[PDB]
DNA sequence: TCGAGAATCCCGGTGCCGAGGCCGCTCAATTGGTCGTAGACAGCTCTAGCACCGCTTAAACGCACGTACGCGCTGTCCCCCGCGTTTTAACCGCCAAGGGGATTACTCCCTAGTCTCCAGGCACGTGTCAGATATATACATCCGAT
DNA sequence: ATCGGATGTATATATCTGACACGTGCCTGGAGACTAGGGAGTAATCCCCTTGGCGGTTAAAACGCGGGGGACAGCGCGTACGTGCGTTTAAGCGGTGCTAGAGCTGTCTACGACCAATTGAGCGGCCTCGGCACCGGGATTCTCGA
């Protein structure tokens, strides 16, 4: 089961969704495959973080505690998960 | 005779209601299936609890919004409307994300 | 490119084995067998009052089966035009074909049951398995040389069988990628070599290789020889196509009716060709001996060649400048 | 397992302060992971600061200047009177 | 600009499960000795800071002035907003398998802690050249006439 | 687009030197050796969350489709800003001198450390029920053509 191409299964509605959400009003096209690439790069590194906690952990189901203790040292911390 | 309503008009009700709403914006199904792509890339076979992709999840739209609310700001400071890929990358600039 | 002004609601078109004759149906359901050399129409057929939406050259071509919107197949003799056999079925067909080395034989894929395999000498039938007992809507076909049978499923599930003992020789379901089916919309074969190719309901062209699949056995993961798509545009493809050769694969993109042209090696797209915008674009086919390439469009035959450095730049043609080499006794006497 | 927390005082200075009021929670659990993020800023600070002191005795008065540090104007002077009347009262016995 | 229409606000009613309250059931908090020790404190230095003051000068402030980017306005293009339609797959609900996560119980390898001794590190002198500085020079480059 | 002149800048040179590489004697942290405990590691067990699939829905996404709206390009002007040259000014060297306060040592002592004995504050688990979420419907208000 090799996955692929889920980049795109981001709708642009969706990107526009959170856009408006924002506070925007009138948008380009050429943001969104940018916005995702974005997007990818920002995950790009938490899961790999995330998952270097699950190396330590040495465990194969990864945890929310994992990206927690990333995005504090991401210093993007968050709450509500233990 | 159909009735249309001006540009914007409609995107700025809709901007309205998502500073009401509160929710995530992101089809669950597709962002869970992005994740898993992007993990076995590092690792494969590799298992995830629901609050830990639904904590992924929220925590980007966050960054996202924050991304898209700044960049609004910097357009305004570009004086137009519309948005321009520079605006996002000259963002990411000054959030030392280059 | 290049269109026939002599024929008229042009629906589906075959060429012959030498790529010397076209049959295309009209929506009258009439066989208009029109020349590429001498440029006309070489025979009319009253095949039915009902279009034709299927047609096979027979090996020694002097046969055509051609099927009715009517459910109604028969046989032609192409000099003669009689009907040469003629059957009904339930479950409207949706296609036939010739076996490739037994013009006796031809293989049924109708619209809602399974494609059976009859014989013209005896008016016999084999009905062919079908994995899911529920797919209502399989293709299937021969190979290049009609040893096996291709049948693919609106679930993705692929069979091959062997062609007189209808048993499954090799099995694999296709992905669309994540963990999904697709609806197989088409299996098409080279005339030389193995490759093959499936259009699928993901827009995705997926190109094989038949000897892997048999060594894949059966419900193994075979992967493609390539992956072809219109990354850009995203447009289905209602009919696709090999090069005569089996090195060049077309694409009829219906949705803005154009034509994609990838490799098969490399799979890079080799060009694009662009009809008329208003055109819908329903019937594509590859010359199997030229670079011509025939499209029918809102009835309409178009042809599209491909043609050399000369016909006028045949001195020496030399393309870029080139540095004279001085000899030693170059100013000797 | 023994999980320890503090949303039972959370309810209670609530009722404390919003004898009336509800709580999702999920927001006790934001709460709480506040508290938490809240006691290991200050807890290294005050390390860290003693550290710079190459002191080994974290006290009141580590508590005081690191809070100072953290928080800001009327929100560390507030601070610093609570924890010094509540220091207070526990020596006064 | 006064209506039409449309998205919204609010009201009542329905049904729910999380918020909460209470109940067994501890282990972690308290209490009380007891002990070695962190530092509190006193009491010394000394030195680095703090200010003084003079001398030289590179530096700073202001002027005048060209000038040229900022800004403001116009018209265009194109393009993204809005709406309509068509397709789909997220979701949701349910099921199921197992594989990992967490647990506990042993078991013991390794580290903390102690004591001994000394040798690498550190403060401290000590010549000494990398480079700082100044000068004349040769090369690069702008700015304006042609 | 070029040449000439102005000017600013990279270079070689000379010497001065003060940081700086280098070496010392002396100190103590590091090594070496020895003892204990117990954190860590392993293993068998349980659970149980996850990962997988299956079917129905539609809200949502895809896609198309004008089309007014602004991105943008250009164009005038003008004010504000570089600049080079004036002016005057504190900045820096430097060296002086006092000591307030760092910065060090030597106590001695209160103060957790720690352990042991005790337990009730708190936490997992179990009802429960009511604000709250949803829904439908009516009334309100923005907006786009007069």
């Amino acid at each position: 089961k090799v996955l692929r191409d889920n980049i795109q299964g981001i709708t642009k509605p969706a990107i526009r969704r959170l856009a408006r959400r924002g506070g925007v009003k009138r948008i380009s096209g050429l943001i969104y495959e940018e916005t995702r690439g974005v997007l990818k790069v920002f995950l790009e590194n938490v899961i790999r973080d995330a998952v270097t906690y699950t190396e330590h952990a040495k465990r194969k189901t990864v945890t929310a505690m994992d990206v927690v203790y990333a995005l504090k040292r991401q210093g993007r911390t968050l709450y509500g998960f233990g | 005779k159909p009735h249309r309503y001006r540009p914007g008009t409609v995107a700025l009700r809709e901007i309205r209601r998502y500073q009401k709403s509160t929710e995530l914006l992101i089809r669950k199904l597709p962002f869970q299936r992005l994740v898993r792509e992007i993990a076995q890339d590092f690792k494969t076979d590799l298992r995830f609890q629901s609050s830990a992709v639904m904590a992924l999840q929220e925590a980007s739209e966050a960054y996202l919004v924050a991304l898209f609310e700044d960049t609004n700001l910097c357009a305004i400071h570009a004086k137009r409307v519309t948005i321009m890929p520079k605006d996002i990358q000259l963002a990411r600039r000054i959030r030392g994300e280059r | 490119d290049g269109t026939l002004d002599c024929i008229s609601m042009a629906l589906t078109c075959t060429f012959n084995r030498w790529g010397t004759l076209l049959a295309v149906g009209c929506n009258d359901g009439r066989i208009v067998i029109w020349d590429f050399l001498t440029r006309g129409i070489a025979k009319i057929i009253s095949a039915h009052i009902h279009p034709v939406c299927s047609l096979c050259w027979s090996r020694d071509g002097h046969k055509l089966v051609s099927a009715s919107t009517d459910n109604i197949v028969s046989q032609w003799d192409v000099l003669s035009g009689d009907c040469d056999q003629r059957f009904r079925f339930p479950s409207p067909i949706l296609k036939v074909q010739y076996h490739p080395r037994d013009q006796n034989k031809v293989l049924v894929c109708p619209m809602k049951s399974a494609p059976v395999m009859l014989t013209l000498s005896d008016s016999k039938h084999v009905v062919l398995p079908v994995d899911d007992d529920s797919d209502l809507n399989v293709v299937a076909s021969f190979d290049r040389r009609g040893e096996y049978i291709y049948t693919g499923n609106a679930k993705g599930k692929i069979l091959v069988l062997k062609t007189d003992s209808q048993d499954l020789v090799a099995s694999f379901r296709v992905t669309t990628g994540t963990s999904n089916t697709t609806a197989i919309k088409s299996i098409e074969f080279a005339r030389k070599g193995s490759c093959f190719l499936i259009n699928t309901a993901d827009r995705i062209i997926r190109v094989y290789d038949g000897r892997e699949i048999l060594t894949c056995g059966r419900d193994g993961e075979p992967e493609p020889m390539q992956k072809l798509q219109d990354l850009v545009n995203r447009t289905p493809w209602k009919k696709c196509c090999f090069s005569g050769d089996g090195e060049y694969i077309v694409a009829g993109s219906a949705r803005q009716h154009a034509l994609y042209i990838w490799e098969k090696s490399i799979g890079n797209l080799v060009k694009i060709l662009h009809g008329t915008r208003g055109e819908l674009l329903l019937d594509v086919a590859w010359h199997p001996v030229r670079p011509i390439i025939a499209s029918i469009s809102s009835g309409v035959v178009s042809i599209w060649a491909q043609n050399q450095v000369e016909n006028w730049s045949a001195f020496k043609e030399l393309d870029e400048n080139v540095e004279y080499e001085e000899r030693e006794s170059e100013f000797d006497i | 397992t023994r999980k320890e927390s503090y949303a039972i005082y959370v309810y209670k200075v609530l009722k404390q302060v919003h004898p009336d009021t509800g709580i999702s929670s999920k927001a006790m659990s934001i709460m709480n992971s506040f508290v938490n993020d809240v006691f290991e800023r200050i807890a290294g600070e005050a390390s860290r600061l003693a550290h710079y002191n190459k002191r080994s005795t974290i006290t009141s008065r580590e508590i005081q200047t690191a809070v100072r540090l953290l928080l800001p104007g009327e929100l560390a002077k507030h601070a610093v009177s609570e924890g010094t009347k509540a220091v207070t009262k526990y020596t006064s016995a």
